[PDB]
């Protein structure tokens, strides 16, 4: 049958909804851009899951979890 | 727009905690103002462990900037667990509520915590500090808390 | 199916471009596309050279994990032998 | 391996789900032929043509060597007399991120671009440039 795990690994481990414009850290986690700035204010700090240090000079886009969320969604859209 | 990304978190963590609670920890709903601040768990020690049979109840509160900072979280009700990092007046020393603190943790992973605490232990003992620092918290004057900012 | 196919669709999507695999060991590069570490490094011999993708300038010193693409793919490993 | 693993990938996408118009013919997976036939609305409907893709060992880095074959090759500025296709994507806009679906969804896209069926500025000549070669004899 069909498993909803799907969506649990597209989730902001922050925000705990599906990533909007996610960007990478130094070591290589995950977050919504929103978010982790939201963490990082003054330009650095730790990263939630990892507390490996990061600073916001060097957010990277996760484009492929930014493609893969958005195609989630479409698939995802139904009428209520 | 900060408390309303605040809120939409707070609502998905408390349908986990309602439709699979972590061991022993059930959710008072009796409490129902619209859970968007406070909500009180109850939890049962475990068996085998120093409070096997005992029914304790946890109080979680929210700040504005939850889950950027780490809530406030205590045991309240009459029975409050013996225990060297709990105090008299359910007051819990915990520093993944202090400076171990990520957003990245939810009550689930605070829940789990406590109960990993409690079975942990192997000596029913009350904290060093304590008539000192429950002597200090009552003479403290922040009765009215608008507190959630 | 009962969106059966949902469950294809995520697997598309954690195909790595080069090889057309799940990723193993995915890594990310300057502007942000993901590759398996080895098929990106079998494109930049060199140290360095532009992304299969969008063509954007790589250097292999800059490859980055991405921790949560290859923490998905196991995620749907584990899944699909049922 | 990997890449005899991705060309049966590929060569099993083309056989269960090719691109729109197009079918492929005779399982030997260093040279494949695929059938394509004109789509409605452009200037080519109706018309049969076949392709050849010609994989190297460095492939998917390297690009495959397409053209038209067969004695019906389309008349097309991009298209030259021998069944060469003048595409960038073929030479030094190949990446390994490109597909043979993706080779074969240009190709459409191409012979739909056309305003006119005319053939390249270049045809007499380039075709002419090209009949002598030491040719890919035995090995490369
Ligand atoms: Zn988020
Ligand atoms: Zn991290
Ligand atoms: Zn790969
Ligand atoms: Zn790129």
């Amino acid at each position: 049958a069909r498993l909803t795990m799907m969506w649990e690994e597209v989730t902001c481990p922050i925000c705990l909804d599906p990533f909007v414009e996610p960007v990478s850290i130094e070591c290589g986690h995950s977050f919504c851009q929103e978010c982790i700035s939201q963490v990082g204010k003054g330009g650095g700090s730790v990263c939630p899951v990892c507390r490996q240090r990061f600073l916001l000079k060097n957010l990277r886009p996760n484009r492929q979890l930014a493609n893969m969320v958005n195609n989630l969604k479409e698939i995802s859209q139904e009428a209520r | 727009s900060h408390m309303a990304s605040m809120q939409k978190r707070l609502q998905k963590e408390l349908l986990a905690l309602q439709n699979d609670p972590p061991p022993g920890m059930t959710l008072n709903e009796k409490s129902v103002q619209n859970s968007i601040t406070q909500w009180i768990v109850d939890m049962e020690g475990a068996p085998g462990t120093l409070y096997e049979g005992e029914k304790f109840q946890l109080l979680f509160k929210f700040s504005s900037r939850y889950p950027f900072k780490s809530p406030q979280v205590m045991f309240t009700g009459e029975n409050i667990p013996v225990h060297p990092h709990v105090y008299s007046n359910g007051h819990i020393k915990l520093s993944i509520l202090t400076e171990d603190w990520s957003p990245a943790l939810s009550v689930q992973s605070v829940c789990l915590s406590i109960i990993s605490m409690l079975s942990s232990c192997k000596e029913k003992r009350r904290p060093p500090d304590n008539s000192f620092y429950v002597r200090t918290c009552n003479k403290n004057p922040k009765k009215t808390k608008w507190w959630y900012h």
